[PDB]
């Protein structure tokens, strides 16, 4: 998170870490058992991270749970990154209480302007060597389609929505990735690509959850 | 991410060369994509 602020600890309590042996991912829990984070995010043997704030330093409220399945959307594709979408398996289910919490899913799409929280460990300088210990935090809008079209020229696909400033200074960067994008307590968005970050004219791009919602279920009810 | 405007996912990736970083991330000086 570039141009952000740091959120406290567990003050985001369905964010969590995917951990390979480093951080590499975010993501969302959902329920007790499921986390949504990016198609591009799939390596197999994953370790999810609950509760964590710093995440290089035991705190005392970390709860590390193996991926049992880690299902990548089925139209996923790694050079447009359409379908930027995966669901983790808890191999165990995650024990609920106020810093392990789930977040709801939408029942339909947000409209432009609607304000979002973005969260994530992702760098906090657009580029160089600035990878963060403990949780950032980033308010910003959802940016109308025609804006984020304009910006981004035949790479914008009916799942994909920009937020951000078209400013520049305030954005998801690398390290955010599979993370949430929260508005009015729903489940919007999935931290997926930019070109650069913070750049002007260049907002960071979003997997658009409310397309998802059928499928996921789907996914939840039959693994 | 690189120069050229393409898809880079925003992925915390170490690497050693281009090839190693998903979409059209490249492979920055410190060893990580973007
Ligand atoms: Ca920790």
């Amino acid at each position: 998170i570039v141009g952000g602020y740091t959120c406290g600890a567990n003050t985001v309590p369905y964010q969590v870490s995917l951990n390979s042996g480093y951080h590499f991912c975010g993501g969302s829990l959902i329920n007790s058992q499921w986390v949504v984070s990016a198609a591009h995010c799939y390596k197999s043997g994953i370790q999810v991270r609950l509760g964590e704030d710093n995440i290089n330093v035991v705190e005392g409220n970390e709860q590390f749970i193996s991926a049992s399945k880690s299902i990548v959307h089925p139209s996923y594709n790694s050079n447009t990154l359409n379908n930027d979408i995966m669901l983790i398996k808890l191999k165990s289910a995650a024990s609920l209480n106020s810093r392990v919490a789930s977040i709801s899913l939408p029942t339909s799409c947000a409209s432009a302007g609607t304000q979002c929280l973005i969260s994530g460990w992702g760098n906090t300088k657009s580029s160089g060597t600035s990878y963060p210990d403990v949780l950032k935090c980033l308010k910003a809008p959802i940016l109308s389609d025609s804006s984020c079209k304009s910006a981004y020229p035949g790479q914008i696909t009916s799942n994909m929505f920009c937020a951000g400033y078209l400013e520049g200074g305030k954005d998801s960067c690398q390290g955010d990735s599979g993370g949430p994008v929260v508005c009015s307590g729903k489940l919007q968005g999935i931290v997926s690509w930019g070109s650069g970050c913070a750049q002007k004219n260049k907002p960071g791009v979003y997997t658009k959850v409310c397309n998802y919602v059928s499928w996921i279920k789907q996914t939840i009810a039959s693994n | 991410s690189g120069s050229d405007g393409g898809v880079c996912p925003k992925i915390l990736k170490k690497c050693r060369r281009d090839s190693d970083c998903p979409g059209a991330c490249i492979c920055r000086g410190n060893g990580y994509c973007g």
